[PDB]
């Protein structure tokens, strides 16, 4: 996550692209792993930072019983809605998803 | 000896105990085809089907109770950990219980007037560090002591009494627990009489939702079609007014007047008459009355059949029919629309499906990593599992803007590509 | 093997001109304007088939004296008094009723239940008659649109 | 064409300000502003 994210913040080069190339497999056995969101933490401009994904918890996430309720909250805001709570309508959202993929674990 | 663990099967296959359990309704009712009356139970196959229906009478009900049962696992306390976050956070920035006291509406949230005391409070919310949060938020405001005594085998009487009641009020003013417990109240009369109990078949209409295309192109648009009725009922509560006072000897239900010959020379007879043949009419209500061959007012009479032949006839039909068509293109444009716009730019940024593909492979790339939705969901779970003692300035940063409840830090329209050259 | 029946019988075998449904391609803008849209209608067949699974049962419990296919009684008077009877009945008559089945039943004129039986005719002539037909109307019409 | 009329005169009055009338996204190129630039920099009645 270190050597993408000076892809990241540095592409155009030969030396790190070289090294960029070097021998890079596993880098490829870890996207399941890693997020890579983006934020503006406080930089006053965007700021591109990453993370690990838990995949047992990516895969407990993977059913449906969740996906149409997903898909219909999609449905639901893009019909309608105070358009600045909307991601706090996507927290409370997600905050359920916590809820309902927590207790679907124990299945 | 088996009790909760075989209880995570239940709302395990609940979806799946569902299907069946709306899969037997159908062979409920398809055997009452076979009767013959008094009630005659016809077998013209094995003769020991009825005796399987005798079976399968009771075998659906006790079917429908296991799926109250997965129910009961499944699609409960989430919605009273909804319930709950709300009226503790609502609470939290508020003190509407102590400061507001709100009014005589929100019987679901006067309910929660019942809960501010109990002790378990947040029984699977949270946490309750909260209570005493806001108790410093507000009692050296209006009563310290006061506010917080406010809030606050050998399993004898250690229970949640009233905050177990709480919950069970909130639990009855559910949409779908009372739709399966009205089923499972349609399926207790196997034990009494099929005279309505194989009548379970109303259970279609949550079932699949395919078919909910069609019933909501109806349902959005009711608010007028019982419009609709009214001016109908008017409209015929006119025109029984007016041969009433005008042609009576037009009026003849008799059998050729030999017969107590039948007139409707009552206004509320006539009137139900032609609700119900008049409507029912099509060839118009000229046809099921006296015609005119040398009538005084045969004119007046053959207009008054022409203006019920358009006025009703086409009239009301096209407009039931064309409120139904325009119901049609309303929901399949708002469809559509619905997805374009997820199809468009993006959710969160939002700037341009051209934009961000204008290199190329851009756009949907852009979205699936540089706003991949579920992947800021996934960080959260990220978060809220370390420690911040281990946060980065990121991490920490974010994590208490989450805990000022602000949410600034998501792109408006500032994404990568928009950041540099 | 459509054409093979001419040395054989036909029976069937002038019955080819389905072919034009491939043929000639002008046609299949019309045949398109249904076939994509007819998954929602066999949908349309099956609320069809169990609504009047509902309405056979009712005068079944409460009006089998007004079933009446009878000749006038003084015939052996024909009434469906079995479910299944009574339920083809609606399907060969009130499906295809258009003035209503309250035509072709026993009116009522002073029956205890002679409302129940108005009420039950009105609830026909909306439902079935209004509703349905206009289902599949406005089904087409938005197809084509 | 009465529904498309209706719907066509709500959107043209939730797009673009009456007054001004720029962009919707334009004075909403800032997060949470174009709803409060109606109801501060044109606010219709205030003007009455
Ligand atoms: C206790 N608790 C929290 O306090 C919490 C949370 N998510 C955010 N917070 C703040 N979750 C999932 C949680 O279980
Ligand atoms: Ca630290
Ligand atoms: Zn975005
Ligand atoms: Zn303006």
């Amino acid at each position: 996550v270190l050597l993408t994210n000076l892809s990241e913040h540095m592409p155009n080069d030969t030396r790190l692209q070289t090294f960029l190339e070097l021998a890079e497999s596993v880098l490829n056995y870890f996207q399941p792993f890693l997020g890579r969101i983006e934020i503006m933490g406080s930089a006053k401009r965007i700021e591109r930072v990453y993370f690990e994904i838990s995949e047992s918890s990516r895969t407990q996430w993977e059913k449906p019983q969740v996906k149409e309720s997903k898909r219909q909250f999609i449905f639901d805001v893009v019909n309608e809605g105070g358009e600045k709570e909307k991601m706090e309508l996507f927290v409370n959202f997600c905050e359920d998803t916590i809820f309902e993929m927590q207790l679907a674990a124990q299945i | 000896a088996y009790q909760q663990k075989l209880l995570n099967y239940f709302a395990r296959n609940f979806y799946n105990m569902r299907m069946l359990a709306l899969f037997v309704a159908f062979a409920i009712n398809f055997i009452l085809l076979f009767y013959k009356v008094v009630h005659y139970v016809l077998e013209e196959s094995s003769g020991y089907m009825e005796p399987t229906l005798r079976i399968l009478a009771i075998l659906h009900t006790v079917i429908s109770f296991f799926c109250i049962i997965g129910y009961y696992c499944l699609k409960v306390p989430l919605v009273i950990f909804k319930r709950e976050k709300e009226v503790a956070r609502k609470l939290e920035f508020d003190g509407l219980y102590i400061t507001e006291q709100p009014s005589e509406d929100d019987i679901k949230g006067q309910w929660d007037r019942l809960v501010i005391n109990t002790q378990s409070f947040p029984n699977n919310y949270w946490d309750k560090f909260v209570k005493r949060k806001v108790m410093d938020k507000y009692g050296e405001f209006y009563g310290r002591d006061r506010i917080s005594e406010l809030l606050g085998s050998a399993v004898l009487n250690s229970i949640d009494v009233k905050y177990q009641m709480w919950k069970l009020g909130v639990v009855f003013t559910d949409n779908s627990f009372l739709y399966l417990a009205w089923y499972m109240t349609m399926s207790v009369l196997g034990h009494y009489n099929n005279f309505f109990f194989a009548a379970h078949l109303l259970d279609i209409a949550m079932g699949f939702k395919t078919l909910r295309t069609i019933l909501s192109s109806v349902t959005h648009n009711g608010k007028q079609l019982v419009l609709t009725v009214g001016l109908l009922a008017v409209v015929v509560y006119l025109y029984t007014v007016v041969a009433f006072n005008f042609f009576r000897k037009f009026y003849n239900k008799s059998e050729d007047g030999d017969t107590p010959d039948m007139k409707c020379d009552d206004m509320l007879t006539c009137y139900m008459f032609h609700m119900y043949v008049g409507v029912r009419a099509g060839g118009g209500i000229g046809d099921e009355i006296e015609d005119p061959a040398g009538d005084e007012y045969e004119i007046y009479r053959i207009i008054f059949d022409i203006t019920f032949f358009f006025f009703v006839i086409v009239i009301l039909l096209a407009i039931i029919q064309g409120l139904i068509i325009d119901a049609f293109g309303e929901l399949r444009d708002q469809q559509e629309q619905v997805k374009e716009d997820m199809e468009t730019k993006c959710f969160i940024c939002g700037i341009g499906n051209d934009y961000f593909d204008t290199v190329p492979h851009g756009f949907e790339t852009h979205t699936l990593q540089e706003h991949n939705l579920a992947n800021y969901l996934f960080f959260l779970m990220y978060l809220i599992n370390k420690d911040e003692t281990e946060h980065t300035g990121q991490e920490s940063y974010v994590w208490k803007m989450y805990q000022e409840r602000c949410w600034e830090f998501f792109p408006a329209g500032d994404c990568f590509r928009k950041q540099y050259e």
